[PDB]
């Protein structure tokens, strides 16, 4: 009987994501402030 | 090899664009909208609390709990008096004291476990030569009185018996690691 | 009769205020991966109810170097403003209507901060006068933004009656107008219910408890009691002053419901952004409020002088 | 008088419930368990003695932002009058010697805790 | 070698300076930390302590109890050492022992 | 050697007997019918092993069997100061004692030690007193070699007398019976009086005997009053008060359900004075030296003091003036 | 039923309040602290029980003591359980604090914590499992399930 001892498998293990990702946000700002200021005149009307 | 966690980028980059995003990080909380979005992620989750009393965690064959002397299949106790288990003890909380069994024999006359004072180590049951004292796997043995705590040759006895064959699975699934 | 309505007022809210803590605990254990109570009846309903009777039942304290009196006084006091705040809300009639309801809501909201004053100096412990100092800076810091935003948004309501709201939003929400108000009201709300992130009078982690650290019981239960039915309150008056439900002289069910809806929603938001965000420090509470809201409050409040004058709005008196 | 009873009431019901607080429990009094707390170890100094205030300052600027809150408040009423202008001008001068005054303050840094 | 003190004269300036200091504080340490003892009993047990080490002869054994003692008397002054601390000068949970020996014969060995 | 059953424990003065006892190094049984809750404070007073907690009741005499089965000493404790809905003053002090000597007789203790009151006499005033007399005789008529002790008024932490009077500040001023004056106090020590119970449990000479533990000084009701307000920074307002007009206030104060501040038997121990030892042995004979009232009062009275008044030295109140009756 | 009736059931109230709502106090020694720390986090979550922890002592019922406590620490532990209000209870977790433990011939170790307070349960382990400790727990809410505080006052 061949040695059974706890091994890796051939070959190897998948790679391991370990790299910060922290995806950014699409929003511009001045979408925002357009919107923001075009509910402010709807309102004021 | 090293890495800048926070090292100076630009301080030059100014178009329109980037101060009206910078102004509109600033006054409409956006990094802090981002926070309340995880948190709002994570309520919607599936929680990993267990229910404990009817639902235990893992444990594996190796896992170091409540003491216990073990007995042959014939009904015979393992234990010759070897007080390699007192000597090894770190904590010193074996105590033997043994004399020659009416039978011509080697045995234990007190075992005594102060379980206040053992720091469950396990050095005892991989120091025993004939498999005799073992942890078995008992993690709910709190009492209400600290004497209750210093187990005494009968209280071991009845703890293997009562864990016997828990404790002989256990040692069958991980002697071969041994 | 008068009675009655008193204690289908006071009742219900204060098992409002019970509940929301048992809210606000399952909301954070779920938030943060767990389930929170859930063994102390159904779902844990019964939690509330079993932290009260305990409480009630633990020994007080009577610590040899405090001034009884006041010692005593503050957690009254607390409780009693707590519960006054909620007469003259209307939903959509108040059980006492006020000409002056938002100056009434003012006074007594300030005049509650001596609650925690007395109590913290009463108490005679370092700890205590460190949490009544807090007090103290966080009181400088949110009450003189918070009354010019209500200038500003009522210039546009006309009077200073809370019942006025609901006419006044009878078509469209003052949050559309006056949205950036709104953003700092939330934030004055915040400050003032002594709430993360400004959670300072009572810092658990700098002060192991701010002013309540030598009160045990009773009395610790009236100020944590008072402590949620403000932040209802605040919540409450949010929902009126802005995001003004909906009125029709003959569903007045349909006003209570729907403002039911949005102060739980707010409630609840209040405990989102606690399970969120991190403290502040009671210096940069003070400067956020005065370096960031103060001239941005001042700027608002005089463009809402001028804007009824240059577009022929200005809201009718009475 | 619907609001002196619904004030007495709350008053009452606290008051109450404080009496209900101190009368039920079993009490049991000894000076070790009545003597003040400090993180396990007895206060070296009494809780009485000066605790400097840092922000002095920022406080009696506040005294005097909230009389400008005083002059403020009346602005509802002020509104319906037929000398707008007046008005206007009065509010827009008031509101910015309010502003100048934190400007000055916050640049000579008065705003600043001191150390 | 000499520690501080050249000899025993200088050394004695050093506890006389000691025995003053502890002899100041302890009114102040009795009224701050509340001690169920007397003025008179606080001084006496000061006495008693420097006393029981009157036989040293050592300039600079003496000169090491000097700095304990200064130890000591820091850490009173400071209420780093709290009352439970300081009311074991005076032992006042012992059972005297006789040194009768027929007393020590009845009782032990 | 000794194996010493407490049938008091959980009280005032059976805390101080359990703790000497277990200090001594002797195995001590415990017979309680309170909570469980009540008896933590003896749980610690013992190693390992030395201390035995038992349930038991005054009714059930197969448990005062069992409580003193293998027991060389039985130390008596029972007490109360007021008369209960189901144990008054003739239980308490006759009956329970006497049950507690006939078991501890039968199944052969050693030791047994009673302890009753100093101004306990058949012919007193004072119902307790009165039933502690009677109590004497039948322990003594069962147990005939049982030891009596005697104490005075006992003052400790959790006494119910330098506590009581310091209590006196809620009502304002203090009512005394002929102003205090014609009464003579002699209070000793809880501590004192647990250290002489338990040399008394080995003491060789004290079988047989009645002892009468009492302070070393006397004093006048209304100098004793005076020092307790003096150390407990308070206005002493004293006003003189008849006394059937102090039992009527006492007897108010007893209908309580719970334990009463007052008693009309209360205000009558308080009020007759304490009598003069007279050739019994005292607590020298058991080698206890007396502690002064003006050491220890310190200690039960700082409590009851205002924050102005906290931090305020032993020597800053004039001690009393001691009578020589 | 009888007055004896109601009273049982007051108690039975009485302690379904207390053992429902018991507020350990935020203390820690040694390892220990970090199996309370495991305990209180997802996975168990004591405050599915309505345990929750509590900075101040007087807001405080069960005291864990969970770890090794020293001459230096003694005197203020005891301090701390003294300004406990009552009703308060005592759980040594850990062989430190239950006796000794790997310390227990040190100059510097009280030999169980039990020296300087009254115990009310014990868990045995270096450290104990966090289910162990919760096994403690629940065992502690059983005793004060058994209580009968009333029922004793109405006998006496
Ligand atoms: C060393 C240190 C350690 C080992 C500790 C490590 C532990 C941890 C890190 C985990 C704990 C850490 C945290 C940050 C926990 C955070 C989450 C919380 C604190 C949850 C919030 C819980 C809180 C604030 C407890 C307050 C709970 C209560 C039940 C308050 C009292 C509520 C009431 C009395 C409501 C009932 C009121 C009534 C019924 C009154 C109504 C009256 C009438 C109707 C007449
Ligand atoms: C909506 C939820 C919030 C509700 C809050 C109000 C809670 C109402 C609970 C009703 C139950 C009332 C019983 C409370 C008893 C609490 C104090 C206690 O347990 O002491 C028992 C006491 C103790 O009796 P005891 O004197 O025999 O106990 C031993 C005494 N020592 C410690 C001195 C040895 O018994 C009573 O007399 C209580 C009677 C109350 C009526
Ligand atoms: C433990 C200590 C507890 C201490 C408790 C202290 C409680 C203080 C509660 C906060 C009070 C702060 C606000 C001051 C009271 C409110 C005054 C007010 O708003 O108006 C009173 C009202 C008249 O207002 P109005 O209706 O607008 O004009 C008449 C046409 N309707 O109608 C009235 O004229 C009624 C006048 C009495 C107002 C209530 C005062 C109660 C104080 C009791 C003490
Ligand atoms: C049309 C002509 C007229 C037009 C006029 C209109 C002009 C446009 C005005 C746009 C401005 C909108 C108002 C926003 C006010 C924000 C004030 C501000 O700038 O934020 C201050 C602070 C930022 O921090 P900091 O980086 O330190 O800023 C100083 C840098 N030296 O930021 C903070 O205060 C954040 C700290 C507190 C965080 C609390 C957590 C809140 C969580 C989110 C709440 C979301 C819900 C809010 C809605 C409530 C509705 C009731
Ligand atoms: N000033 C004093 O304290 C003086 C005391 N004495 C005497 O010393 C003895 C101790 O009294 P003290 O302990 O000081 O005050 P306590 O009232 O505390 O003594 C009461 C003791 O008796 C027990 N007890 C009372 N009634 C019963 C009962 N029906 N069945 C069983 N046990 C009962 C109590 O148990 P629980 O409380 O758990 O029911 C407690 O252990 C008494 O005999 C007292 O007269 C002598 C002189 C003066
Ligand atoms: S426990 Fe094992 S090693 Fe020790 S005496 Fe018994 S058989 Fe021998
Ligand atoms: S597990 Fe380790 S400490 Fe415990 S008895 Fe065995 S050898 Fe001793
Ligand atoms: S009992 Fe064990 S695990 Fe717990 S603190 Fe002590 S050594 Fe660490």
């Amino acid at each position: 009987s061949k040695v059974k001892q706890d091994m890796p498998p051939p070959g190897g293990y998948g790679p391991i994501d370990y790299k910060r990702n922290l995806p950014r946000r699409g929003l511009s700002g001045y979408s925002m402030f357009a919107v923001g200021i075009g509910a402010l005149i709807f309102g004021y009307w | 090899t090293y890495k800048y966690v926070n090292k100076k980028e630009q301080e030059s980059e100014v178009d329109m664009k980037s101060a009206t995003d910078n102004a509109a990080r600033i006054l409409m909380w956006t990094e802090l909208i981002r926070g309340l979005g995880m948190t709002l992620s994570y309520l919607f989750r599936e929680p990993a609390t267990i229910n404990y009393p009817f639902e235990k965690g893992p444990l594996s064959p190796r896992f170091r709990g409540e003491h216990a002397l073990r007995r042959y299949p014939s009904g015979e106790e393992r234990c010759i008096a070897c007080k390699l288990c007192e000597a090894i003890c770190p904590a010193q909380a074996i105590t033997i004291e043994a004399e020659p069994r009416a039978d011509g024999s080697r045995r234990t006359t007190r075992y005594d476990i102060d379980m206040t004072k053992c720091i469950y180590c396990g050095f005892c049951q991989e120091a025993c030569p004939v498999d005799a004292i073992v942890e078995g796997p008992n993690f709910e043995f709190s009492t209400e009185t600290h004497e209750e705590l210093l187990y005494n040759k009968e209280k071991l006895l009845n703890n293997g018996d009562k864990w016997e064959a828990e404790i002989a699975a256990n040692i069958q699934a991980d002697y071969l690691y041994r | 009769m008068f009675f009655i309505n008193i204690l289908t007022l006071l009742v219900p809210i204060l098992i409002a205020m019970a509940f929301l803590t048992l809210v606000e605990r399952k909301i954070l254990g779920y938030m943060q991966l767990r389930k929170g109570p859930n063994i102390v009846g159904p779902y844990g309903i019964l939690q509330p109810f079993a932290d009260a009777m305990k409480l009630f039942m633990k020994e007080p304290m009577r610590p040899l170097t405090t001034s009884m009196s006041l010692f005593i006084i503050a957690p009254t006091l607390s409780l009693t403003l707590a519960l006054s705040l909620w007469v003259p809300l209307p939903m959509p009639h108040p059980l006492i209507n006020l000409n002056l309801g938002i100056l009434f809501i003012l006074a007594t909201s300030s005049l509650s901060v001596y609650s925690i004053l007395w109590s913290g100096w009463a108490s005679n412990s370092k700890y205590s006068l460190f949490g009544a100092l807090r007090a103290v800076a966080q009181t400088i810091s949110y009450e003189v933004t918070m009354a010019i935003i209500l200038l500003s948004v009522l210039l546009m309501n006309g009077s200073y009656s809370l019942q006025t709201l609901i006419t006044t939003q009878e078509h469209m929400w003052l949050l559309l107008p006056a949205w950036p108000m709104a953003m700092m009201w939330f934030i004055s709300t915040l400050a003032e219910t002594n709430r993360a992130p400004f959670d300072l009078t009572e810092g658990e982690s700098e002060l192991v408890s701010g002013f309540n650290v030598e009160y045990a019981a009773g009395p610790f239960a009236l100020f944590f009691m008072a402590e949620y039915t403000n932040i209802i309150l605040m919540n409450a008056l949010t929902t009126i002053i802005f995001l003004g439900p909906l009125y029709y002289i003959n569903l007045p069910e349909l006003y209570s419901t729907n403002f039911m809806m949005e102060a739980l929603l707010l409630s609840s938001t209040f405990l989102w952004i606690r399970a969120s965000y991190p403290r502040f420090r009671y210096d940069q509470l003070m400067h956020l409020l005065w370096k960031n809201f103060l001239p941005l409050t001042l700027a608002l409040c005089m463009w809402h002088i001028s804007l009824p004058i240059f577009t022929a709005g200005v809201p009718p008196y009475m | 008088m619907n609001l002196y009873t619904v004030i007495f009431i709350n008053i009452l019901l606290s008051l109450t419930l404080i009496l209900v607080a101190f009368w039920l429990p079993q009490m049991n009094l000894y000076s070790e368990k009545a003597n003040p707390y400090e993180c396990g170890f007895d206060p070296t100094s009494s809780a009485r003695l000066p605790f400097s205030m840092k922000f002095f300052l920022v406080a009696i600027t506040f005294l005097l932002f909230d009389l400008e809150i005083a002059l403020l408040l009346p602005l509802p009423w002020a509104i319906q009058t037929i000398k707008t202008s007046t008005m206007m001008i009065m509010a827009f001068i008031l509101v910015t010697i309010l502003s100048l005054g934190l400007a000055y303050e916050w640049t000579q840094k008065g705003l600043e805790w001191t150390e | 070698k000499p520690i501080f003190s050249r000899d025993l004269n200088e050394a004695k300036r050093r506890v006389r300076e000691l025995y003053r200091a502890w002899y100041r504080e302890v009114p102040n340490t009795v009224h701050l930390m509340q001690l169920d003892i007397t003025v008179k009993q606080g001084r006496d047990k000061v006495r008693e302590m420097f006393m029981k080490n009157a036989h040293v002869t050592d300039p600079r054994v003496v000169d090491l109890l000097v700095i304990k003692g200064k130890m000591e008397l820091q850490e009173t002054i400071k209420v780093w050492k709290q009352r439970t601390h300081v009311m074991r000068f005076f032992h006042e949970t012992e059972t005297p022992r006789p040194k009768d020996f027929l007393s020590k014969f009845y009782m032990g060995h | 050697g000794v194996v010493a059953t407490v049938f008091g424990a959980t009280g005032f003065l059976g805390r101080y007997v359990v703790n000497h006892l277990g200090r001594m190094g002797s195995q001590v049984i415990i017979p309680y019918r309170c909570d469980v809750y009540d008896i933590m404070h003896l749980r610690l007073m013992g190693d390992l092993g030395q201390l035995t907690f038992l349930e038991w009741d005054a009714r059930d005499k197969d448990s005062i069997r069992k409580a003193v089965q293998h027991s060389n000493v039985v130390i008596n404790l029972i007490g109360r100061e007021w008369e209960t809905r189901n144990f008054d003053f003739e239980d308490v002090f006759v009956n329970i004692p006497r049950a507690i000597a006939q078991a501890s007789k039968e199944a052969g203790v050693e030791r047994f030690i009673h302890v009753s009151h100093l101004n306990a006499s058949m012919k007193s005033s004072s119902k307790s007193l009165r039933s502690k007399a009677v109590g004497e005789k039948e322990v003594r008529s069962v147990f005939p070699e049982a030891i009596i002790i005697r104490p005075s008024d006992i003052f400790g932490r959790e006494d119910r007398f330098l506590n009581h009077f310091a209590n006196y500040r809620w009502f304002l001023a203090v009512p005394l019976v002929s102003l205090g004056f014609k009464t003579v106090k002699q209070p000793v020590y809880v501590a004192d009086v647990s250290k002489g119970i338990v040399n008394a449990t080995k003491d060789p000479d004290a079988v047989g005997k009645t002892f009468a533990f009492t302070g070393p000084n006397r004093y006048l009701l209304f100098h004793l009053v005076k020092y307790i307000f003096g150390m407990t920074h308070r206005t002493f307002i004293p006003y003189p008060l008849p006394l059937f007009v102090y039992s009527w206030i006492g007897k108010l104060f007893g209908l309580s359900p719970f334990e009463p501040w007052t008693t009309k038997d209360k205000v009558e121990r308080i009020h007759i004075s304490d009598v003069m030892p007279t050739d019994l042995p005292g607590l020298e004979d058991l080698g206890v030296q007396p502690t002064p009232l003006e050491l220890k009062s310190i200690e039960v009275l700082r409590r009851h003091r205002t924050y102005r008044w906290l931090s305020s030295e032993i020597e800053e109140t004039k001690p009393a003036k001691t009578v020589n009756y | 039923s009888r007055a004896e009736y109601v009273v049982t059931k007051l108690d039975d109230l009485i302690n379904w309040a207390r053992r429902s709502s018991l507020w350990p106090m935020t203390f820690g020694l040694a390892c220990c602290a970090v199996e309370m720390m495991h305990m209180a986090a997802p996975r168990y979550d004591m405050d599915r029980f309505g345990v929750v922890f509590r900075a101040s002592p007087r807001q405080a019922d069960v005291m864990i003591v969970a770890g090794t406590l020293t001459n230096k620490m003694a005197p203020a532990l005891r301090k701390v359980y003294d300004q406990m209000p009552e009703p308060r209870y005592v759980v040594s977790m850990g062989s430190c604090a239950n006796g000794g433990g790997y310390y227990h011939y040190s100059y510097s170790v009280v030999r169980g914590c039990d020296r300087i307070v009254p115990v009310d349960i014990y868990v045995p382990g270096c450290p104990p499992t966090a289910e162990a400790l919760l096994y403690g727990i629940l065992q502690l809410q059983r005793k004060i399930k058994r209580e009968q505080k009333l029922k004793i006052w109405y006998r006496r």
